[PDB]
């Protein structure tokens, strides 16, 4: 842990990217977190919402 | 069946042809919730309950 500053910087960056990827998999108050299933499980007008 | 004794059948391990239901049109109400009502309900389902 002598180079702890650089390790902290890369860990913060990795945590930010991992958080972004995890947020990508989010319901966000919809029916599902995947959009292809929304397209296949709804007609285009309802799906737009 | 009567309303209180609602009868449940499990549709398992068979392919389904949902399009006869859609094109029959004799069905008075064909309202679909959560699944598409534009004849796009032809998807892989683990369990189908009638």
């Amino acid at each position: 842990s002598a180079l702890g500053k650089l390790q902290d910087v890369v860990n913060q960056n990795a945590q930010a990217l991992n958080t972004l990827v995890k947020q990508l998999s989010s319901n966000f108050g919809a029916i599902s977190s995947v959009l292809n299933d929304i397209l296949s499980r709804l007609d285009p007008p309802e799906a737009e919402v | 069946a009567s309303v209180y004794a609602w009868n449940r059948k499990r549709i398992s391990n068979c392919v389904a042809d949902y399009s006869v239901l859609y094109n029959s049109a004799s069905f008075s109400t064909f309202k679909c919730y959560g699944v598409s009502p534009t004849k796009l309900n032809d998807l892989c389902f683990t369990n189908v309950y009638a």
